[PDB]
């Protein structure tokens, strides 16, 4: 949610 | 002025929000064409152009600095909104504070999983990064553990320790205003908790502790944070001065 | 749906999936030690156990027997069930952030258009 | 809308602005027309206007919601003006009120297309923050004189980050934010705890037994708030004595924040209560220590002082 | 009439949703630039310059009275809607009434918390 | 960032100059000035770059985020414009760095609204698929030669389906997700074996062999992550002869994927290790085999290829 | 969206679809608690009528309540009151659903035309717990209730 | 061309993503009202006028026709979209492909129960027909059953028997690339499934099975196939004859 780019590139291997 | 001419200059901006807003009321009052958030299409540029001149010069030029603490105003913590995302985007790190923390007691509200430094320890003292490596290590270790805790009703003393380490250093982290501390006096106070001075202790006493503690050194050992201090580190010896100087505080403390 | 709306239940979803997932972990902890001690024991939320007796409900040497099995069942039940909880939580987080995202667009979006719309009727 | 802005601006009337020694400026500024009448017959049952003499300690200056943008664009201009006056050309200590300073802005809004302008995020004009600033400065204590500003200030959508009451936070020096979510619950006032600030609020100056009591009082809401979510699914059984407490102290805490106000009996069917400020930090202390921890939540819930709250106690004890 | 007059009337608006929505179109088709929502920067005053002719007149003005009770509707139950908002912050308290509560039997879907009168019980008989 | 993010994009140079005699491109789209003079620098103290000689095995192009969004706008080009020449007219294999393929979209952005266009949805712009086609497309192998790009990207929102983000991946062809995580391992190269994902790995395309291999590696990487769990909370034992031979490699296969690079030799104090892929494939192919279960973990720790494996365990006795 | 939200005011009665009923296998997939219709009045269809559809919905809406709870921790944790709600609104549920002649060559049934007063007390039947026996399976895809239980048997 | 000649062509339309994503930008840029997703009004009609065109022409206008495959991309599985709901809304049914069958590895990704096939059947093989009916029917029982939860122990031998088919049935529909089947090899695979033929056995044989017992039956059985593909319909005794093949084939698997 609102801060979560702050984690990042997380759910990358999904890409 | 002062960059240039071999000084160190501080600058805060509070806040680039307003300035953006600022901007953004002249832009389409010139009619300029409007974008996300109604903000005109230079309005990343407007920071950029900005947040750019701070900087570490060479000797060759002076090795004079500008370093820039800028301020965002965050809209229930998105931080992904417009002007939030440029100057993220733009500077070297972010300082996150949280309600959430701030009521719960955690003062400064410092979020400390989110908040970041790119510089990172190239610009932390020896003396610091002697603890402070230890204590972002055990910190991160909680925040993996922590939700645990208010259910725990049979953990293992392995995780078990980290919840002790992590609310006693958590505890350490606390801090009032218009109160800043130098890095030797930080480095004490950091160093018992690390070491497991504090494990014993109770949660709601850190803080009496700390300061009293703090009290103590700054008035009867102002010869080994000078050590600390000139040192840069902590030597072998002043480290057993401290073990010992804890150790009796301690005892001292709980009586 | 209101991203404040969205944003309370992924805060929470998020929470009970790591309660959840906590929960598990220990159930298989005692539920280990129980699958030994029960070894001997027989040479003499917690799924669905307390109804299970419950519904068809209506000395020591066998007491610890009800006992000692009645334990293994129960860290047997717990476990799983827990299991599946944060498998639902996490069903439900991955779930939520896709409303989340969607909506986050549309926001955006809508808004942006309203700009535009009122900036062409001058 | 509709969750006590005006109540409470009625009660500090009632609590502050009777009690004065000093002038007195209401503007109604795209208010309600029935309640410019509500007020004005008030002030006069109560001698705070005086129809036949000279003893007239408030100034009354109205631009309601049936008024034209233009009116509604001016009238807080109006009521300021007069405050002024009393602040500069006299200076002995004013009391301003201002109800709702939102409608300043939508009277802007509502003309702005008008005026040919590319409108800002969420409809409104480009000049918003400006046009606050240049109207916002004038409302402020100086050496001259003294104005003491009690703005309502509506929020759209119940959306706090909206543009209008987003910026309106900068100009204050203290904030009584209220919630539907709490008024919902039937706690009045509904303001919420963990959302209201003050620049006051501090040790070194409202005093260290405030100071921890206040943050105390905090921590245990913010505990309380953390578990809800929580318990709710999983059930309170796992929790810990330790924790279970807490949820006891809360809730109760919760319900001794709520009071009857004077001027809402017609709402609650209490006689409004008026607690003194060490009444109050001594209750919550109290709470706080586990000195109640016997009385029930109800016994808590629409009272004064602590001392009702253990009456109130026995009465229902049955 | 009635309420200049010392009678007594009530006037129901059913309902003011899509009275906004006409007033968006001829607005609109005027070329005057839509605002928040499409709608004209001026929908609140639309409604309030309306419902603000509800009133109680004095004794000196014949004691006669307009009563309104205006109807908006609302999607997914949604309240806190702009334009719900808009009316809710005009009128003299609301009725809500859910759709979840119809379905579960409580008839009228009235709801207690979201529901409010600003004039309490000065409205109510003494037995009341 | 603390991730081996620069140390990766020099090792990647250098071995495109060794292996390939192709040189490489660097193109900072949105630069922050104090970023880009210490990529400078980084690669001096590495040789990749080199100001004595003419032995640099890369040109910079830099596009810093005071430049106004037109400049932001084209220093991708630029930089596209310089690896071409390697190609077109040199016929070697250049490489791409384009740091960040977002700054490049969002500098789309700001001159789209700049030309006073509506913006589309999320408000990008109303050309964002053409924007980003007229210049990947640029990006591939012809018959004199291939650029190849390395991107990096900033997803919005941590939303994978935001426009932005979306609209780069139908370019992509293989990910490479340097992890946090792994790095704490101590792992080096930081990638993540599980996370990072490329469409050639086909048989079809690979070969059965390779393909193999890659599915083997994967597949015992992803059994041993689900055995972690249990391992931490009742104890690394109910493990059978099998569960916990494929913990053993594993274990020995993570550490097998580590490795030395030659740009980090300068301090490091260890050399560098470009495996052949032929060395790689037989490595894994092996432990997959069960030739080395003897061995011991720290063996494969930090090595080249298999036979490294071998011998470093003979200095450990 | 303006188009559909403006023209509910035009009807006298309204069949909302839904896919997530539709996904369920439901056909039609009429969402129960979202369509509506003039006509529903007592002194228009009868009381028993009136009683029977109320009674549906009510269940139904309750069992809708019960969702989110189930959606994490399935059944267990449901009281032996709310579980059988859950089974008759998931009975009922199924009940809801027909084969259409239209339909055939998807559901690979004969088409059914119930009659009102059928629909009626196989309805009410439900409510009253006169099948509480009966498998949910034995409703789905069916006409009057005599065929529902019928089907029971067939499943054994 | 070929419609209107009593031919017969098939068009792919790949993607009506991108096409949509490119009117839109033409529509932006002419400053056409951005709509639900900032598409303009008449993204729909973009879509409906071009796959009308696809139709089966009667004998009196040369029999002949166009069939269209226009491919759709969904984010995230989202298949409510503006986009992919107007397309649905256009075509006679849609082959929906899972992320999760896909790397699950199942492929074609094909999910079951969602997809559909308007006109379809009448155009559908009496052959398949034969087989391919009972199919979905086992697996509509097996589509039950199988759930999320990767850990459950069951009961019922029915219900288990429906579990058992369900697996094989799914192995038989997993397909390579570039090796597209004739009806009649295809009727014959389905057939040892759907007969039981393949129940005894294990799920990780299934595939192996079916090359084995597909280049077999083409190997020595052209003559078999050649009637069920000839006569278009599974005969008394090209069922018997096929019966014992499987027998035969089966009896003799290595496993
Ligand atoms: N302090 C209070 N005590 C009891 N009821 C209250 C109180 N404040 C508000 N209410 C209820 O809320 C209604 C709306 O309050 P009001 O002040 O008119 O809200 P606002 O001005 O914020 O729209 C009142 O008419 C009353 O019914
Ligand atoms: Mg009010």
């Amino acid at each position: 949610x609102a801060x979560a780019a702050l984690x990042g590139a997380a759910x990358a291997g999904l890409a | 002025y002062f960059r240039d001419n071999g000084k160190h200059a501080l600058i805060i901006y509070d806040d680039l929000s307003k300035q953006a807003v600022a901007y953004r009321q002249m832009s389409l009052l010139l009619r300029r064409p409007p974008g996300r958030e109604a903000y005109p299409g230079d309005v990343f540029y407007l920071h950029s152009r900005l947040l750019e001149r701070a900087a570490k010069m060479n000797d060759a030029f002076g090795g004079g600095s500008l370093t820039a603490l800028p301020v965002i105003e965050t809209q229930a913590g998105d931080v992904s909104a417009y002007i939030p995302t440029n100057v993220i985007s733009i500077t070297d790190g972010q300082i996150f504070l949280e309600t959430e923390l701030f009521y719960k007691g955690i003062r400064p509200a410092i979020n400390v999983g989110l908040s970041v430094s790119r510089v990172g320890s190239a610009a932390q003292t020896r003396a610091m990064k002697q603890v402070a490596g230890t204590m972002k290590l055990e910190l991160a270790q909680y925040r993996e553990v922590a939700a645990f805790a208010q259910f725990g009703s049979d953990l293992d003393a392995a995780t078990q320790q980290l919840l002790s380490r992590g609310v006693r250093l958590t505890e350490l982290l606390k801090q009032g205003q218009y109160s800043p501390m130098a890095i030797e006096e930080q480095v004490a106070v950091i160093y018992a908790g690390v070491r497991g001075y504090l494990d014993k202790l109770e949660p709601s006493k850190i803080t009496k502790f700390e300061n009293a503690f703090l009290s103590h050194v700054i008035s009867q050992h102002q010869a080994l944070l000078g050590k600390i201090r000139t040192d840069g580190k902590i030597s072998e010896e002043s480290d057993a001065k401290l073990k010992e100087i804890v150790t009796n505080f301690l005892a001292g403390f709980e009586a | 749906a209101t991203l404040k709306d969205i944003t309370r239940r992924l805060k929470s979803i998020k929470n009970i999936q790591k309660i959840t997932k906590s929960m598990k972990m220990v159930a298989a902890a005692k539920y280990a030690r129980a699958e030994r001690e029960l070894k001997p024991a027989r040479v003499y939320l917690c799924g669905a156990i307390h109804s299970s007796v419950a519904k068809q409900m209506k000395l020591a040497n066998i007491i610890y027997y009800s006992l000692k099995e009645s334990t293994t069942s129960e860290q047997s039940a717990r476990m799983t069930a827990m299991d599946n909880a944060s498998k639902n939580a996490s069903e439900m987080i991955d779930k939520l952030t896709l409303t989340f995202n969607r909506t986050r667009q549309a926001v955006i979006t809508k808004e942006l258009i309203e700009i535009i719309s009122g900036a062409a009727a001058l | 809308a509709g969750v006590g802005k005006t109540v409470l601006i009625m009660e500090l009337i009632n609590n502050v602005a009777k009690a004065h020694g000093g002038y007195s400026v209401f503007a109604g500024v795209g208010e309600r027309t029935r309640e410019g009448n509500d007020l004005y017959h008030e002030m006069i049952e109560s001698g705070v206007i005086n129809l036949k003499d000279a003893t007239s300690k408030v100034a009354l200056v109205y631009g309601q919601m049936n008024e034209p943008p233009g009116a509604r664009a001016r009238v807080a201009l109006t009521g300021l003006t007069v405050a002024e006056y009393f602040r500069d050309q006299e200076g002995q200590d004013v009391l301003l009120f201002i109800d709702n300073i939102f409608r300043f802005t939508q009277a802007g809004s509502e003309v702005s297309a008008l005026l040919g302008r590319i409108p800002s995020a969420v409809g409104y004009q480009p000049t918003l923050a400006t046009d606050m600033g240049t109207m916002q400065e004038r409302i402020t204590t100086t050496k001259k004189g003294s104005i003491t500003s009690v703005q309502a200030i509506y929020v759209p959508a119940d959306d706090l980050t909206d543009p209008a009451p987003a910026t309106t936070f900068a100009h204050l020096d203290a904030t009584t934010v209220l919630s539907r979510a709490i008024a919902e619950l039937g706690i009045y006032p509904a303001v919420d705890p963990l959302d209201s600030t003050s620049r006051i609020m501090d040790p070194n100056i409202v005093g260290s037994e405030h100071y921890d009591v206040a943050r105390g009082v905090q921590k245990i809401l913010q505990d309380y708030k953390s578990l809800q979510d929580i318990i709710a699914i999983l059930g309170m059984d796992e929790l810990s004595e330790e924790d279970k407490l807490t949820v006891s102290r809360a809730r109760k805490i919760q319900r001794f924040l709520s009071q009857p106000f004077q001027v809402a009996e017609v709402f609650t069917g209490h006689l409004g209560k008026l607690v003194p400020l060490k009444e109050t930090i001594k209750g919550f202390q109290q709470i706080l220590a586990g000195e109640y921890d016997h009385l029930p939540e109800q016994a808590f819930y629409m009272v004064g002082p602590i001392e009702e709250a253990v009456a109130k106690a026995d009465k229902l004890a049955e």
